[PDB]
């Protein structure tokens, strides 16, 4: 009835109810058709004896009930007797076998890549949404964007869309067709404006990654704004915790942000004529760390991309040259050499070559800026006195400096984007599409990944607490009286050791401190403090032929292992504040912009934290609304998923968090009649009052709920 | 399997393999525990130090030998030795590996029943054996007749062997060693 409007693409949203009620309809055993793992499969189907193709006989403790075949298409796992990983695995298998790439999980809202052009978006036709709920509609993320927009029409509060953005791919399609229907709904455009200066991000906030070759490496939390009755008004882009530390250190098999290596492909010699570099990238410390080019992307082309990306950008001639030159001294930055002074102590320079390249670059002096490096001043009380400096000291000092003008960079280019897309009435609420990289667990994790995890805690802790609440709302709603330990923070609030101050990071900023402090130290430290009085810190078990670990977090999404080797070079960020003074100076008026507004205890990991803590807190004040953008197959062939792929995602993701916290329901809720209906063959008061246990159900106001496991005996 | 062999001694501990040709691990038999006060807050203070990091700290410890004359005389030193041999010098874990120790002859039995019993229990080891220390010195000479006269650092001992019979009432044990002399020097 109410499917059959959307045409073509209703076959994708709701199945037609003739397939449907054959398929509701299969007769299968209960006690012969379980989840078995596997090599490559990891979960099959067979009929311990258990055969599908071949023979295997485990434990009779380990085998999950696939689900009944009446459910065997929903698109909401949240509903299911058996919520086990298979499970939900083989649902969405086969939903999207089936073509259907869309689906609900109890509150999130899954899509995989379908990587084949589908009019399930385009035209309006499937755009009907409007006034639609998501509990009667399809389960589109049409239906949460309107529902998104209902929401600031009738509360007045700022909503907020949590995409995944690890995945290569589905999230920035996404993030097109929902401004593209955020345009549509409430009507040199906003989605032409913002697809217009991304080059500039793409080159700035994006790395080869060991994982990834176009990786977001900060947080994109673009506003749409609207107007005070519902109309759309301009949008800013806001970014988020960058990961500023690539800027000087890159692991090997990865590089740093694509702009450096777009620069030095030689596309315009007027610029490598300009930055007195040349074009051989393993004379620069800074880039030729790992490896200096991929073979999957040009670098000329996107040199052109961003080009006219800054000319659609209001930059002028100098806003481009001035850039091009703060990015050639950055790389002019990284082979500065000093020596320790013969017989004493103190680090001296030994040749001036890049010296003077990069005081002419930024606009600087050359012998100001080496006696600043080298014999940085302090403000005693109302006078100054010289500090001295080691060889170390200095190349700390010039890591840090390099980092903070890159970052100051990033962040006026983003306001110049902010400037010159908009232009509007004063407007009132806005809509929250934040994206940001997801969890991670690699072959060799270390400060970076440690970072991003903590990260994505606090964001699946965001979501919990969201979760919980309305949970509990809705018992309070059918008089359900039952109360249970928060489901929002209980769980990570454990597993936040890093930030408490005793944990990680807190240990690791006193061996930034501490005198000859070591990595050794560093780990005793740690041993010290948590191994055996923490449940979640554990000794990793390292086995020869894998490389090595030293401790262990239990995370949300699994028991992650960290090499701690290095993290003391890291952390450390001692900003040099008479440079910093000399570069409020510099002729070169970006870098004075740049550097316009009675110090050495500066570490990444607190930068990184009061970031952290300031994305929360403007999370916490609007309404979240959560996404989970899949890539179904590594090979590009549309239509078949590869299992491991996707479970391991389905792990990172946060859905499996989800359905364990809904696990300790009644996750099945259900009203009085459908029960009365289905189950007839002998309202809901003694239709179960004769039969299982009698805490499985709490019947309140039509609604019955059933925790998971009992619809699988009916 | 391969087993592991550690020839303790009372001034040296000797661990390695069993098919190699040389100990992997040589250190001193020490342990050394910090005298004075200890002011730098987050040094990170360690109770006690043990081999030849004890050796270079040795400024600020005070070193005892877990061994005097051959017997063994302060177990739970004994057992820190053992532990370090095991986990930072060879890096094994001795609940794979059969473990060879040696003992000097006429030394009280309670000696290797606490070797065995420690050994066995907070250990794991599969199996374990304890030797003499002059028949294998005999077996690395190559030979199966002759008298050997082992000085180490506690106790000198001769012990005669022909045709690979040994003369138990012939042995000799002498109570002055390199530790004798050092003290005498």
């Amino acid at each position: 009835a109410q499917m059959a409007d959307f045409g073509a693409a209703a076959q994708y949203l709701r199945k037609s109810e003739k397939e449907r009620l054959e398929a509701q309809t299969r007769p299968f055993d209960i006690r012969t058709e379980c989840f078995v793992p596997d090599d490559k499969e990891e979960y099959v189907k067979a009929k311990a004896e258990t055969e599908n193709g071949k023979t295997v006989t485990i434990k009779e403790d380990q085998v999950m009930q696939q689900n009944p075949p009446k459910f065997d298409k929903i698109e909401d796992m949240a509903m299911l007797t058996f919520l086990h990983e298979p499970a939900v695995l083989y649902n969405l298998k086969e939903r999207y076998a089936a073509w259907m790439i869309y689906t609900y999980s109890g509150l999130f809202c899954v899509t995989v890549n379908p990587y084949k052009w589908l009019p399930v978006y385009n035209a309006e036709v499937v755009a009907a949404y409007r006034g639609k709920k998501r509990s009667e509609a399809p389960p589109h993320i049409f239906s949460i964007s309107d529902n998104a927009y209902q929401y600031m029409l009738t509360d007045r509060e700022n909503q907020s869309i949590l995409i995944t953005g690890e995945s290569g791919a589905g999230k920035t399609v996404n993030t097109k067709r929902v401004i593209q229907y955020f345009a549509s709904i409430a009507a040199g455009t906003l989605e032409d404006q913002i697809i217009q200066a991304n080059p500039a991000l793409e080159a700035f906030g994006n790395a080869k990654t060991v994982r990834n070759d176009n990786s977001s490496r900060f947080g994109k939390f673009i506003r749409i704004h609207f107007g005070a009755t519902g109309k759309l008004a301009s949008a800013d882009i806001e970014t988020y915790l960058l990961e500023k530390s690539r800027v000087i250190f890159q692991l090997k098999a990865e590089r740093n942000y694509h702009i450096f290596y777009q620069i030095l492909s030689n596309k315009k010699p007027e610029l490598l004529d300009m930055l007195l570099v040349t074009n051989n990238p393993y004379d620069y410390a800074f880039v030729s760390q790992g490896e200096v080019s991929v073979a999957s992307i040009d670098d000329s082309e996107e040199l052109l991309a961003t080009d006219s990306a800054f000319d659609v950008l209001s930059f002028t001639a100098e806003e481009k040259a001035g850039v091009y030159k703060l990015t050639g001294a950055i790389m002019h930055y990284g082979n500065m050499k000093f020596k320790q002074k013969q017989r004493e102590e103190q680090a001296e320079p030994d040749g001036t070559e890049d010296a003077d390249k990069s005081a002419y670059l930024m606009g600087l002096n050359s012998a100001d800026l080496l006696k600043g490096l080298c014999h940085p001043q302090v403000k005693v009380g109302n006078e100054y006195v010289t500090k001295g400096q080691s060889v170390q000291q200095v190349y700390y000092s010039i890591g840090a400096l390099a980092k903070s003008v890159y970052e100051k960079m990033f962040n006026w280019m983003v306001t110049r984007i902010n400037a010159t897309l908009e232009t509007k009435q004063p407007r009132q609420y806005f809509i929250g599409v934040l994206d940001i990289a997801g969890f991670e667990i690699f072959d060799f994790n270390s400060f970076e990944q440690l970072c991003i995890n903590f990260t994505n805690e606090k964001l699946q802790q965001f979501f919990n607490h969201h979760m919980f609440v309305l949970e509990q709302e809705e018992y309070k709603k059918e008089g359900i009286e039952w109360e249970f330990i928060d489901f929002g923070m209980d769980l990570q609030a454990c597993i936040d050791l890093i930030e408490k101050p005793m944990g990680i990071m807190s240990i690791l900023e006193e061996e930034c401190m501490f005198p000859k402090a070591s990595d050794m130290t560093f780990k005793a430290k740690l041993y010290d403090n948590h191994l055996g009085k923490s449940n979640n810190f554990q000794k990793p078990r390292n086995v020869k032929g894998k490389q090595e670990a030293h401790f262990s977090l239990v995370h949300y999404a699994g028991t992650v292992d960290y090499n701690i080797m290095g993290w003391l070079e890291k952390n450390k960020d001692p900003l040099n504040e008479t440079v910093v003074g000399l570069y409020q100076k510099s002729s070169l008026k970006l870098m004075a912009t740049l550097f316009s507004t009675k110090s050495s205890f500066q570490t990444v990991s607190a930068l990184h934290r009061e970031n952290l803590n300031k994305l929360m807190t403007n999370l916490k004040t609007t309404h979240p609304h959560f996404v989970r953008c899949i890539i179904p197959n590594e090979r590009k062939a549309p239509g078949v998923m590869d299992n491991p792929l996707v479970m391991h995602q389905l792990r990172c993701n946060g859905v499996l968090e989800g359905i364990r916290i809904c696990r300790k329901g009644f996750p099945n809720r259900i009203l009085y009649g459908d029960f009365r209906q289905r189950y007839r063959i002998l309202g809901a008061e003694k239709l179960l009052g004769s039969l299982i246990d009698h805490n499985q159900y709490k019947f309140g106001h039509t609604k019955v709920f059933f925790k998971a496991g009992l619809l699988g005996l009916l | 399997t391969t087993a592991l062999v550690c020839d303790n001694g009372s001034g040296l501990v000797k661990a390695g393999f069993a098919g190699d040709d040389a100990p992997r691990a040589v250190f001193p038999s020490i342990v050394g525990r910090p005298r004075h006060q200890g002011v730098m807050v987050g040094m990170g203070q360690k109770d006690s130090y043990v081999g030849d990091e004890a050796q270079s700290k040795r400024g600020i410890l005070t070193l005892k030998y877990p061994i005097e004359h051959g017997i063994i005389t302060n177990w739970d030193d004994m057992e820190k030795i053992w532990h370090h041999t095991f986990y930072n010098e060879l890096r094994v874990a001795p609940e794979e590996h059969p473990t060879l120790l040696t003992e000097a002859p006429l030394n009280p039995k309670a000696n290797r029943e606490k070797m065995t019993q420690i050994m066995f229990e907070t250990f794991n080891v599969p199996a374990m054996y304890v030797a003499i220390q002059a028949v294998l010195s005999l077996y690395a000479s190559g030979r199966t007749t002759g008298i050997v006269l082992d000085s180490g650092d506690g106790v000198t001992h001769n012990v005669p062997i022909y045709e690979g019979y040994a003369l138990p009432h012939a042995i000799m044990r002498l109570d002055l060693a390199g530790r004798d002399l050092t003290d005498y020097l």
